RNA sequence: GCUCGCCGGAAGACCAAGGGUUCCUGUCCAACGUUAAUCGGGGCAGGGUGAGUCGACCCCUAAGGCGAGGCCGAAAGGCGUAGUCGAUGGGAAACAGGUUAAUAUUCCUGUACUUGGUGUUACUGCGAAGGGGGGACGGAGAAGGCUAUGUUGGCCGGGCGACGGUUGUCCCGGUUUAAGCGUGUAGGCUGGUUUUCCAGGCAAAUCCGGAAAAUCAAGGCUGAGGCGUGAUGACGAGGCACUACGGUGCUGAAGCAACAAAUGCCCUGCUUCCAGGAAAAGCCUCUAAGCAUCAGGUAACAUCAAAUCGUACCCCAAACCGACACAGGUGGUCAGGUAGAGAAUACCAAGGCGCUUGAGAGAACUCGGGUGAAGGAACUAGGCAAAAUGGUGCCGUAACUUCGGGAGAAGGCACGCUGAUAUGUAGGUGAGGUCCCUCGCGGAUGGAGCUGAAAUCAGUCGAAGAUACCAGCUGGCUGCAACUGUUUAUUAAAAACACAGCACUGUGCAAACACGAAAGUGGACGUAUACGGUGUGACGCCUGCCCGGUGCCGGAAGGUUAAUU
RNA sequence: AGGACCGAACCGACUAAUGUUGAAAAAUUAGCGGAUGACUUGUGGCUGGGGGUGAAAGGCCAAUCAAACCGGGAGAUAGCU
């Protein structure tokens, strides 16, 4: 039947994209934690 | 006219329509139109603050002249119109200088009638003047609360106010609620009653009809679980509560007015 | 509009294939690898100065580089710009 | 390669979203593929996506987001003004044919169109972040005109039949042609022009709005399709040469009419209703600051420019969401023939497939079906499941009823084919010829040709004519809920929730109430015929007694009583 | 005209059989209800955890919601096994 993941790149980027993370203090904290962990991909990008 | 529908279907049997043939057919006067934004009863935090608001037909806003400040310049009523934003009808009025405005349509006002505002205006229906110049005992509508602020009282269909006294810089009004209220005599009021008194004679007849008006269903607190409303649960139909609001506040009887700042203007409260 | 230093860096390589050979024989069109950032105006001017031939029209596309999996890790070839440079009726080179 | 079978409002084709090379060619087969695999969406290599006019970007805004200053908040932050972003909506312009192994409205051929820059020439009041117009708007319904498309005839090419007949009232196939340009039709809307005056359109206006005269009855605006051109062309069965037998080159007949006909178009129309139906820019016009032999505006011709990114392939699925090559899920577009009311259904066309283990056998038992003597609910918790009914027309139809209903109540009759009325009727459509004319895509007359249901009478075949697929079972008593709706996604659809209606109660607007330490906001650009809370639940006939208790409302004399002093 | 009637698409989910190490972590087949409306659906937006939203079933809030998920206090505590 209809599953929970229904893709949309616009909604993906608006909700979880780099700029969305940079827009709030807590989102810049997500990027900082991920950078300290040494993550290859900080966000889903192009 | 108030019209009953034949029972050709169950949701039609109890319908009682208010059909007014005097009202303009079609579109309103475009220059006096603004866009209306539907809320769903949600505020700037996106939370429902007023329940049961949602859906219902799209409506354009008509700029209504509640101030009636265009003094000395006479005007003719061009047509009466339906306004989805209020119970009352509106009148498209043409001033001698070429300006057009919308006004609340008083009882009896028709196309061709001549209206005017100002301290000197004639005592006739549709005319606006400060209440210091309107005789005591007169029936008025679209009453200002502060001078020049605009009409705030007796705006709904069939409503009116009676100037029962004048003393000093103030008038005493018998509001439609039955309240005796003091307002300063320099506040304007329009002669007559608001028209469309047959409005209260309508019977929606079905659930869909309140829905077209943007009214969403009311769930009885007793129909809920304890966690949702103080009117809680029970095994079968149970009450045994002192009736309250969803927030645990005494509904039925408890007075909620708390305005020491405006107390001085209330002569006698409603009954 | 142009500069020699820029025109000298804009044309990268002739592109060889069956499509490129048939484009030359049938339509007098040369198929090239051009700088990724190269514009149709730059490719026209560069071909005219360096190849000394008259250009009719430049058509361009971006080729996406293919991905190859090496077990758990991926490799990616580079995206590049292809130019279909049509020369006027009088053919040279 | 020849057959056979399946789908065909899809199991075909095309978009979007999402994926990302899966696309095409060569080569390979370990692993992947529920089997073998020489094959593959698998491995490896190479190739492949070509735009001024298709989309994005771009200009414009919607909900909503962000937001200089600002307002507010221990800090973090919240809100918000000017603004600035944000499509799922508005805004310039391209079509037909050919081509590749794989792209094409992108390449090529043919024929076009849009908006800017520059130049020349003739004419000229130009100018905005502003004004006005416009853009620009709902539901339902009606029926006329069309086209897409089909059918038949004609026309042209081919045929003369594996077995009785087949030179004819015979068979098969084709009969296709765009945008653009010209014409301004069926039809929709609206009276037109000039002059003068003006408390309105933040300032101005020659524009809009308002006022008053004069004059003419025809003026304009919108508009499908047709017709012409485009087209001297393209496409076109087939013929003739070469073939690496995959194909390639050359050549090329007819290309018309009548009738039927959308759910597409005229139509953002018309009619009608109440629930009363975005914005902003492009665009047209008007002026302000300003420039006033300049610049700028209008037109013709010439010339230049139109960048950048996307474009392969899958797409109702083996490529997307489902761990799988998974009977699941996934928005939009197109709509051929016969029968049919139909987009149902059956058979087919174009097109796509036989679903990636097969071979035998013909036990019990399980699954899914077909038929069944006599009986006919005896079964069982219960007719669960089956079986049955099933179409159109006409006749006919009870209690009760809120007069709508109940009703398709129930029950009955007819039903194929052939001929006659009439070698094809009623009707629909409509050519020639004649005549008029403000000569047109015109009007009247005229009825050829075409198409064409239904009825009666007579006859005829079968057991059976709504023959298949498809397609109501009907009736009586009674509980509950008025009704249509809603609900426990995944054991409950109900008598539960909601509902129109009724009542109580709060609320005078900076409303009560609600989200918020606040600012701000919803209620509401509403105003007591309004808004909130609570209960009851259409309608009919009605709703009695009790204020001791608990809750609430009102009271101020006395008693008791906080900080404070 | 109608929250009108019959009936595809579309939306739903009343009954039964099958399936229950499924073809499927809720389906398939035969029947069933709504089908101009309180209808249905695409794209985007807003509401956030004692919070939302709820025609109210404690329903739903990314496959177990009478208090989501993740990380942390954390080696909570466990007179129990
Ligand atoms: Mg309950
Ligand atoms: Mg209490
Ligand atoms: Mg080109
Ligand atoms: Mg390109
Ligand atoms: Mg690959
Ligand atoms: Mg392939
Ligand atoms: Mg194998
Ligand atoms: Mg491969
Ligand atoms: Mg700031
Ligand atoms: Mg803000
Ligand atoms: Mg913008
Ligand atoms: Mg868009
Ligand atoms: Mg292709
Ligand atoms: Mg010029
Ligand atoms: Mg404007
Ligand atoms: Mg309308
Ligand atoms: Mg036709
Ligand atoms: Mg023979
Ligand atoms: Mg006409
Ligand atoms: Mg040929
Ligand atoms: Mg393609
Ligand atoms: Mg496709
Ligand atoms: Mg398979
Ligand atoms: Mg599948
Ligand atoms: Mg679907
Ligand atoms: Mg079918
Ligand atoms: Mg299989
Ligand atoms: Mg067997
Ligand atoms: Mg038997
Ligand atoms: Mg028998
Ligand atoms: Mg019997
Ligand atoms: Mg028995
Ligand atoms: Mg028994
Ligand atoms: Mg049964
Ligand atoms: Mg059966
Ligand atoms: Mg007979
Ligand atoms: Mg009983
Ligand atoms: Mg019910
Ligand atoms: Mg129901
Ligand atoms: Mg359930
Ligand atoms: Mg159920
Ligand atoms: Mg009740
Ligand atoms: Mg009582
Ligand atoms: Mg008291
Ligand atoms: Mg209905
Ligand atoms: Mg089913
Ligand atoms: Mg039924
Ligand atoms: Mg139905
Ligand atoms: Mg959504
Ligand atoms: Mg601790
Ligand atoms: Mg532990």
């Amino acid at each position: 039947m209809k599953r929970t993941f229904q893709p949309s790149v616009l909604k993906r980027n608006r909700s979880h994209g780099f700029r969305a993370r940079m827009a709030t203090k807590n989102g810049r904290q997500v990027l900082a934690r991920r950078r300290a962990k040494g993550r290859a991909r900080l966000t889903v990008s192009k | 006219a108030v019209v009953k529908c034949k029972p050709t279907s169950p949701g039609r049997r109890h319908v009682v329509k208010v059909v007014n043939p005097e009202l303009h057919k079609g579109k309103p006067f475009a220059p006096l139109l603004e866009k209306n934004s539907k809320s769903g009863g949600r505020n700037n935090n996106g939370r429902i603050t007023t329940r049961h608001i949602g859906g219902g037909h799209k409506q354009a806003y008509r700029i209504v002249d509640f101030k009636r400040n265009k003094d000395g310049i006479p005007a003719v009523v061009e047509r009466l119109e339906y306004d989805p934003n209020r119970s009352a009808n509106i009148a498209l009025v043409l001033y001698k200088d070429g300006e057009r405005r919308y006004i609340l349509a008083p009882k009896g006002l028709k196309a061709g009638d001549q209206i005017q505002s100002g301290v000197d205006a004639a005592i006739k229906p549709g005319n606006t003047l400060p209440m210091r110049n309107i005789p005591v005992g007169s029936t008025v509508h679209n009453v200002e609360m502060k001078p020049g602020k605009g009409g705030q009282l007796a705006r709904s269909a069939g409503t009116y106010v009676q100037i029962v006294a004048r003393d000093g810089a103030y008038v005493t009004l018998r509001l439609r609620s039955g309240e005796m209220r003091k307002v300063e005599a320099d506040c304007r009021a329009t002669l007559g009653e608001v028209g469309n008194a047959e409005h209260m004679l309508r019977v929606l007849g079905k659930a869909g009809a309140a829905r077209w008006r943007g009214v969403r269903p009311t769930v009885r607190g007793t129909a809920m679980n304890p966690v949702d409303h103080p009117h809680g649960g029970g095994e079968g139909r149970n009450f045994g509560k002192h009736p309250v609001t969803p927030w645990g506040v005494q509904t039925k009887g408890k007075k909620t007015r708390s305005n020491k700042r405006t107390d001085k203007f209330i002569v006698r409260r409603r009954s | 509009m142009i500069r020699e230093e820029r025109l000298l860096k804009v044309l990268r390589a002739p592109h060889v294939s069956e499509k490129a050979s048939t484009a030359m024989e049938k339509s007098n069109t040369i198929v090239l690898k051009v700088a990724k950032d190269a514009t149709k105006a730059e490719i026209k001017a560069a071909v005219q100065k360096l190849f000394e031939v008259e250009v009719e029209v430049v058509n361009t596309l971006v080729v996406k580089g293919k991905v190859k999996r090496h077990g758990q890790r991926i490799g990616r070839r580079s995206d590049w710009k292809k130019a279909y440079v049509t020369l006027k009726e009088g053919q040279n080179l």
